[PDB]
């Protein structure tokens, strides 16, 4: 499976999940320490934001 | 755009400000039409057009008429939007109790007015008066009146007093104290005061009205008279597949709270008996604690699905709340997801992309080339030459993922190795490929295991990635600094096969001109791989100071291990390569080679050894069958000789000559025993053979069996596993933890029989089902360490302390555990280093302790050191350079702006699925404990003295009589006070006994003052003091375990760090985990944040508060700055989960857990937050403060400044 | 002890007694002498006669509802005609006696009992009456407020010893003046606004001609008139609580909770003992139940769904659901629509809509699938998003057309701008472009259509043709 942009949630405005709604991959808690711990400021924006 | 979120009570006035109308009916749509209702939960008057730039009517239909209101209608000619930005509100006929402030206990209104709980809920539920005000009338305010007795004292005094019945009572009351007026009484009665009990009540009550007439709130705003109504896009009502609709809970709540609202106020025009109007004030008080918060009141309200209706709360709080599900952690676009096949022709910085998966991922950037090189004119062009899948799409695909990284992510991310930048090479196929060197990093298997991938997308982020998330970069372990790119499995099995030695080989004894020639004969068939020869080598090193020596001499070798050498580099010593490398030799190399050359060398040779060693092992082929399993002929005799003594023990048994309980023990023990020799025989078959030599003679040989080569390698395998299959299997637990007597004599060659087979069952269930509770236990350990340490960040450089920790090796009895050149590797000497016996420096101040220095003071013999630490740093936010020192993962001082609270947390957690008097040195003898020193002066023996062959000073020669792994962690990370805990001597002084009051005894101390303290012993407690003695502060009265909290307070910090670094890492070595120990001291420093005030002095400060330590330091420096006397103060240990909940963010509080009450105090308190920490930086979706953000913060830091 | 409002609502309703037949004659009985008592508090003003009288003066000129002026005739327009006339001859009666031979004069004093007793035997509508009740209470109120004004202004003994007679004559303005107390000379200031008030006073007192004496008595009696009735019907409708519940008991689990259908009820004992007749003999469960019946049902069809249904509606649906009730059970199986419109006697169309009409909407938390992490509202998209996609051509055709208009000679270019709204807030019409310089129609629309067909050439429309 693979997403460039697609749907959005009614109320959160966010990417759907799962194959069959063409959703996207989730970005959880343990992902977002790993970028703090990287330092990685602006992919974490990124992922975050846009 | 803001600096701040404050938070605080709404006032009537401020929730009428926030509203653009009031919804008067609980109509939704129609059933029709399906239009919004005028005055409804949905109005488009209210809230805003259903339609953008349209009106319900639909006379005003487009942008010219923006911001017209409609005459006949109503509605804005606006954007749809609005209707999830604009709130309403309904103005309550009767006012009703906030649940919030009600039933979160502490009960801010019953601290506020001083009554108990059940008295309030009595007023609140109609079932008691209460006075109002008492005029010139003996009542006072507050107290109860009953219905009968409120008929008799209306008839004795009528108007003069004023009594009232509900939530209009408790406003009135809460409306006429007069918070100054009150506080002042507290402080005086304190001032005036002996229990403690009251001292804390008053405490509490006073801190709670000092927080209210701080913050500017009124009390009376905890009590609803008007209540918001949320966006209506946010509670949506939306129309699905074949004509059904589906809501949200929400409007059932509002709709039950609009129609009791109406009734009321009908009830009130339409004169009603009171007990009715009773009932229906109860009813809209109940909809209202139903709509906030369900379930917490009484029974939670259900649907006509027969489950709770969800509230705001629900909304708000939980696992599946806002915070979590959608605010720290999001679902993102360009991400994709497959298989993971492995890739063993790729770099170490490249991984397999399919193309279907790029050209999806890629898509606008594939649209922006094609724009630019002309073939497409408009988008849609661009849009159909991709899904046409033209050649020219896939050159301009690989010319997008030409040089741009990708992130692949595996599910569970332990760490922050577990998401890694890489290069894509498309490739045809579904299936992502993982270089092989990378898997131990994201703990992959390719059984089926899943991958995401992720596209960086603006240039900050794709440099990132290149430079801090890049697999080269990320090739040493920060838990420990050892690398964690080693190879395994099938390269460590081919490099062991192409380095093993055989006798009497083809090609024995011939010269070789190098490692070419070795080569050159392998290929021509005229040596075999394990021939032993004499080869020309050139060998360089490079020294520590950077001096290359080249040399040349003939070395006895193999011509598998010249040809090895073919790819080692320029650097290293020969005699690395020169033996059977085994998985431990082949880490030795790869460390030696990053310690002596650097990072570029590293991942070449790297490369270089995984192609080698799977070509090799693919060359060698190993195979395993059914003969490989050799099982021992002295396993049957050892069986028969076991069963026969068994037999004669159970003879003596039925004599009486022996218990039960001695028989039991005594066959466990003769079980074992067979289990050992059967197993010692077993691999003495399997590790040797006979070969005969050049010579004729018979000579042994380490031996080629595919299993015995496959364990002694290091690949798959211990010596356990090589037991089951062809030794024997043991004894095994029955369920309870018993262990049964009769052993599986059987291995898995000839099988077990049935209740063998269900033995095994019974434990392997066992296991199983630890594992799947474990992880989550481990789980939410990592998560606790990550809340509880996400602050730190390394924010300077020198912090300019003098203070330290003593660091020595680490001793458990006769025997070293870690020496110190583990221990210091890395840590910045704090006091000046001197030689034992001498007073030249060593070591200066202020100096990273390399591995060179490591060296040296390992041939200096230098026992104690004093290095700077995580704890012992003076920063005021975060720490610095030097007390952190080398960040492991890298090598070099740590930089400015590394989370390394995230960075401890991870190590600490990421293990967690793992987890479950003679002498014999000669030397010295001192007394301190006993000690037993070597010649050189370094203490190697460490035991105990309890209450000797040598005295102080008197030599000791060699041989002399002088005479649960996890739950300990999360147990002592929170500071847990034992069951039974060790009686502590609180004050230094002489002891004595006392009255053995009835129930428990008592005891006393006179201390150098002549003071007399009273200790409360129970009765059953082994006491260790005598009368007569001065015991010291720190000793021990009663033996057991010691309570962290009584060692901070009596012994101090150094103490208690000690205490926790010590017990967490004998849990983590006993399974063979290696983590540094600053991380641990992260942690701990993290525990070491709060200071309860004992002497208030002249700082805004009051006795017994449990402050921040930090502000109290800053208000002291202040102090002293004005010369005015300081505060003293006592540090409290505070478990993770409750230092998490106390800080001073209330967002990173509330996100954590326990929102309910996180937020009820906030609001009360008037508190405002900073956002100076990461989670809430991430939840506001700015740039964390740590890292590549770090300046930028920095700079802002500078503009508020000026 | 509890925190369920049910418990604590029958614990407040058990400690009333039950009542018998005789219980319920006495209240009514009691109700009536209290409406009585009103209604002859309201027959002793002035004006309240000459309302009823031409009430009836336009309704028997067959203008006017019979059912509006009266309800019904005390007995211990056949009838309705003479009754009125002889009311109107004992008014009559009292209005010759009314000055004339003097207000303490016998004549006056038993024409009004007289008249008092004829209208007796009258049941007024109680709209008109409760609007002639409004009308004495404004009056007696704007009294009250006059006096409490008067009060605060002075402030004593003097004034309660001259408010029987003298409150509002000019007596005890003049004794006020008169008087030469320490405090009178700001009471003498305040008087000019006590003068105003007492002018104020002035044309109420003649609105009424009974001085201030009367008019509390007629309050007064009023006052307690009303407050017996309140408290007979709520001594009344705390007995009958115990029948709603039992009625409210058999309507649970309709979408409405058990204490709004009790509160529902409660609403129908009102009601019900508002017009509760003791005549007619029969008790009062019966009449009750089914004023309480009807507060269920209404209530549950207006607050049950959170789609409103029409009250004719659901009947129509609960009429559905019953008459496929019956040939479900009388043939075996589902009864498909068009056996169902044929024995509705409606159009199967009509059938099918009522069918699908509302079902109640579904929530947005139910699980799918065996995960308590898994909620239907997490797979609804937002439809009104526009695809970036569309947001990208949107802007490169407006950067073509900016660019193709650029090509173009400027008065046929703003021309076009004009008349099609390119980057301008309104579209104008043939008008308001021509107004630009010449206010010519035909001339724009043949310099538009030149435009066009110059831009139609295809040497400047290939960057447009791509945007099909
Ligand atoms: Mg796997
Ligand atoms: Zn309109
Ligand atoms: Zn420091």
């Amino acid at each position: 499976h693979a997403r460039s942009t697609g749907s959005y949630s009614l109320v959160t405005q966010q990417p759907l999940g799962g194959k069959a709604q063409f959703g996207g991959q989730r970005f959880g808690e343990m992902e977002v320490w790993a970028l703090e711990a990287y330092g990685a400021a602006y992919t974490l924006q990124e992922m975050l934001t846009v | 755009e803001f600096d701040a979120i404050k938070i605080g009570l709404a006032s009537p006035d401020m929730i009428r400000s926030w509203s653009f109308g009031e919804v008067k009916k609980p109509e939704t749509i129609n059933y029709r039409t399906f239009k919004p209702e005028r005055d409804g939960l949905f109005c488009a008057r209210i809230f805003g057009p259903v339609k953008d730039y349209e009106c319900l009517c639909g006379k005003y239909k487009r942008l010219k008429h923006r911001g017209v209101i409609c005459e006949k209608c109503g509605v804005e000619v606006t954007q749809t939007k609005v209707r999830r930005d604009r709130m309403g509100h309904i103005e309550l006929a009767s006012p009703v109790a906030h649940i919030w402030f009600l039933k979160s206990l502490p009960s801010r209104i019953g601290l506020l007015m001083d009554m108990p709980l059940r008295d309030i809920e009595r007023v609140l539920y109609f079932e008691m008066y209460v006075v109002t005000e008492p005029g010139m009338t003996d009542l006072e305010r507050g107290q109860m009146l009953t219905e009968e007795e409120y008929l008799d004292r209306l008839e004795e005094w009528g108007d003069e007093f004023t009594a009232k019945m509900g939530a209009e009572a408790i406003k009135d009351l809460l409306a006429s104290m007069d918070l100054p007026a009150e506080a002042e009484q507290m402080r005086e009665e304190l001032d005036t005061t002996n229990s403690e009990t009251k001292r804390k009540k008053l405490t509490k009550r006073l801190k709670l009205v000092e927080a209210f007439v701080a913050s500017g709130n009124k009390p009376e705003w905890m009590i609803l008279t008007v209540l918001p109504v949320l966006p209506p896009d946010l509670r949506p009502l939306v129309p699905l597949d074949g004509g059904r609709f589906a809501t949200s809970d929400l409007n059932d709540l509002y709709r039950r709270v609009i129609n009791r609202n109406n009734r009321l106020k009908r009830l009130l025009e339409l004169a009603a008996p009171d007990i009715i109007v009773r009932n229906e004030k109860r009813m809209l008080q109940e909809s209202v604690d139903a709509l906030l918060d369900n379930g917490r009141r009484g029974r939670a309200i259900t649907g006509s699905n027969k489950r709770p209706l969800k509230s705001l709360a629900d909304m708000i709080k939980g696992k599946q709340g806002r915070f979590r599900q959608n605010l720290l952690g999001k679902r993102v676009d360009y991400s994709g997801r497959s298989v993971i096949t492995v890739g063993p022709y790729l770099r170490l910085h490249q991984c397999g992309l399919p193309k279907k998966m790029a050209l999806e991922l890629f898509k606008p950037f594939i649209y922006s080339k094609l724009e630019t090189r002309g073939l497409a004119t408009t988008i849609k062009a661009a849009k159909k030459m991709v899904e046409r899948e033209e050649a020219v799409v896939w050159d301009i695909l690989d010319e997008v993922i030409r040089e741009h990284p990708v992130l692949l992510n595996r599910a569970p991310t332990l760490h922050r190795l577990g998401i890694q930048a890489f290069e894509p090479v498309l490739i045809e196929g579904k299936a992502i490929q993982l270089h092989p060197l990378v898997c131990a990093a994201y703990n992959a298997d390719f059984d089926g295991d899943q991958m995401a991938v992720h596209v960086p997308l603006t240039l900050e982020a794709q440099l990132e990635a290149r430079t801090l998330m890049m697999s080269t970069n990320n090739i040493l372990s920060p838990a420990s600094g050892d690398p964690i790119i080693v190879p395994s499995q099938d390269v460590v099995l081919g490099l062991y096969y192409m380095t093993r030695e055989k006798i009497n080989a083809k090609g024995e004894g011939m010269y070789l001109t190098g490692p070419a020639e070795a080569e050159k004969a392998y290929r021509t068939k005229t040596a075999e791989l394990h021939a032993r020869v004499k080869v020309r080598i050139t060998e360089t090193i490079k020294h520590e100071n950077g001096k290359l020596t080249t040399e040349t001499k003939m070395i006895d070798t193999t011509v598998g291990r010249a040809m090895l050498w073919q790819i080692v580099p320029k650097g290293l010593p020969y005699s690395l390569v020169n033996q059977k490398l085994g998985k431990k030799q082949i880490s030795n190399l790869l460390n030696e080679a990053y310690r002596k050359l650097g990072l570029k060398d590293t991942v070449i040779f790297a490369d270089q050894i995984m192609y080698t060693g799977f070509a090799y092992a693919a060359l060698s082929g190993v195979s395993v069958g059914i003969d490989d399993m050799v099982v021992p002929a002295a396993k049957y005799t050892e069986i028969a000789e076991a069963e026969e003594e068994v037999r004669e023990i159970q003879e003596q048994f039925q004599s009486g000559l022996v218990t039960a309980g001695e028989r039991y023990n005594k066959v466990i023990d003769i079980w074992a025993s067979t289990n050992d020799r059967v197993a010692k025989a077993m691999m003495e078959n399997l590790s040797s053979e006979q070969v005969i030599n050049r010579q004729g003679e018979q000579e042994k040989q380490e031996s080629f069996n595919s299993i015995y080569m496959m364990a002694d390698s290091g690949a798959r395998g211990s010596a356990a596993q090589i037991r089951q299959l062809a030794g024997m299997r043991g004894l095994m637990a029955r369920p309870d933890g018993s262990i049964i007597e009769t052993p599986i004599t059987a291995n898995f060659k000839e099988g077990l029989n049935v209740l063998q087979y269900f033995i095994s069952t019974h434990g392997a269930r066992k296991g199983l089902a630890d594992t799947a509770l474990k992880t989550a236990n481990s789980g939410y350990l990592t998560r606790r360490l990550v809340d509880v340490a996400q602050d730190v960040v390394v924010t300077e450089h020198d912090c300019g302390t003098l203070e330290g920790v003593v660091m020595t090796p680490h001793i458990e009895g006769g025997d070293v555990k870690v020496a110190l050149t583990e221990l210091a590797l890395g840590r910045v000497v704090s006091e000046d280093i001197l030689k034992p016996g001498t007073d030249e420096v060593l070591i200066p101040r202020n100096t990273l302790l390399d591995e060179k220095w490591c060296k040296v003071i390992n041939d200096n013999s230098v026992d104690q050191i004093k290095v700077r630490s995580v704890v012992t740093c003076d920063s005021d936010f975060g720490c610095c350079a030097q007390c952190y020192g080398r960040d492991l993962a890298r090598g070099h001082l740590v930089n400015q702006g590394e989370a390394v609270g995230v960075i401890a947390a991870q190590s600490i957690g990421e293990p967690g699925t793992q987890l479950t008097i003679q002498a014999k040195n000669n030397g010295s003898v001192k007394l301190h404990e006993l000690t037993i020193i070597d010649e050189f002066g370094r203490t190697k023996e460490k035991h105990k003295l309890p209450y000797l062959s040598k005295a102080d000073g008197d030599a000791v020669a060699a041989g002399e009589t002088v005479a649960g792994g996890l739950p300990r962690v999360a147990d002592l990370f929170e500071a847990r006070k034992p069951k039974e805990p060790a009686i502590l001597a609180e004050h230094s002084g002489t002891v004595s006994f006392g009255k053995e009051t009835k129930g428990k005894r008592r005891l006393i101390i006179t201390r150098d003052s002549g003071d007399t303290y009273e200790e409360m012993i129970p009765k059953h407690r082994q006491l260790n003091v005598f009368e007569g003695e001065r015991i010291e502060r720190g000793d021990v009265i009663a033996d057991g375990p010691e309570s962290p909290h009584d060692i901070l307070r009596l012994r101090g910090i150094h103490a208690v760090t000690t205490y926790i670094a010590n017990e967490v890492q004998e849990v983590y070595r006993l399974q063979g985990v290696k983590i540094n120990d600053k991380h641990i001291e992260t942690i701990v420093r993290q525990m070491l944040r709060k200071c309860t005030i004992t002497f208030a002095g002249d700082s805004e400060f009051l006795p017994g508060e449990t402050v921040e330590y930090s502000q109290v330091k800053i208000a002291n420096r202040k102090l002293v700055e004005e010369g005015k006397e300081p505060a003293r103060f006592e540090r409290e240990l505070l478990g993770i989960t409750k230092a998490s909940l106390a800080t001073e963010s209330f967002i990173s509080a509330a996100s954590f857990q326990e929102t309910t009450r996180v937020l009820t105090e906030a609001a009360v308190s008037g508190k405002r937050d900073d956002l100076r920490g990461l989670k809430e930086n991430v939840i506001v979706g700015r740039l964390i403060p740590a890292g590549t953000g770090f300046a930028y913060h920095q700079d802002r830091q500078a503009k508020r400044a000026q | 002890r509890t925190t369920d409002p049910v418990r604590m609502y029958m614990r407040e309703m058990g400690t009333v007694e039950l009542l018998t037949r005789e219980g319920e004659i006495d209240i009514a009985k009691r109700i009536e002498d209290g409406i009585n008592q009103v209604q002859s508090a309201i027959a002793e003003y002035p004006g309240t006669i000459p309302y009823i009288l031409e009430q009836f003066d336009r309704v028997q000129a067959e203008e006017l509802r019979l059912t509006d002026l009266i309800s019904g005739f005390v007995d211990p327009p056949e009838l309705a005609r003479e009754k009125f006339n002889e009311l109107r001859g004992k008014f009559q009666n009292l209005q010759l006696a009314v000055n004339e031979f003097g207000r303490d004069s016998h004549q006056a004093s038993e024409a009004s009992d007289l008249v008092l007793d004829i209208f007796r035997e009258f049941r007024l509508t109680p709209k008109q009456f409760d609007h002639l009740v409004e009308t004495l209470r404004t009056s007696m109120d704007r009294v009250r407020t006059q006096e409490r004004l008067v009060m605060k202004a002075v402030v004593k003994k003097s004034f309660i010893a001259l408010f029987t007679g003298n409150e509002s004559n000019e007596e005890w303005l003049d004794k006020v003046l008169a008087s030469d107390k320490p405090y009178v000379a700001k009471v003498r200031e305040q008087e000019e606004e006590i003068r105003r008030s007492i002018q104020k006073l002035q044309m109420i007192e003649q609105e009424t001609s009974l001085s201030v004496e009367r008019i509390k008595d007629i309050s007064h009696r009023m006052s307690i008139g009303e407050a017996k009735a309140r408290r007979a019907k709520k001594e009344m409708v705390e007995a009958n609580l115990r029948l709603v519940i039992s009625i409210a008991k058999k309507y649970t689990n309709r979408g409405l909770q058990f204490l709004d259908l009790i509160q529902e009820g409660n609403i129908g004992l009102m009601k019900a003992v508002d017009k509760f007749e003791y005549r007619r003999g029969y008790k009062f469960s019966t009449y009750a139940t089914w004023w309480i019946r009807q507060a269920i049902t209404r209530s549950i069809a207006d607050q049950a769904r959170t789609i409103r249904i029409p009250v004719h509606m659901i009947e129509t649906i609960n009429k559905l659901n019953r008459i496929s009730r019956q040939m479900l059970q009388e043939m075996g199986r589902e009864p498909l629509p068009e056996e169902l419109a044929e024995r509705m006697q409606m159009p199967e169309d009509k059938i099918r809509k009522v069918l699908k009409i509302a079902k109640e909407p579904i929530s947005m938390e139910t699980p799918i699938g065996d995960d308590e992490d898994s909620h239907l509202g997490d797979f609804i998209e937002d439809t009104t998003l526009e695809l970036p996609l569309d947001s990208a051509t949107a802007t490169s055709l407006k950067a073509a057309t900016r660019d193709v208009l650029a090509g173009l000679t400027p008065r046929e270019a703003k021309v076009l701008r004009m008349r099609f709204g390119i980057d301008m807030n309104t579209d104008h019409t043939l008008e308001e472009v021509g107004k630009q310089f010449d206010v010519t129609r035909e001339r724009i629309r043949q310099i538009e259509a030149k435009a066009l067909r110059k831009l139609r050439h295809p040497s400047r429309s290939e960057v447009l043709r791509s945007f099909l």
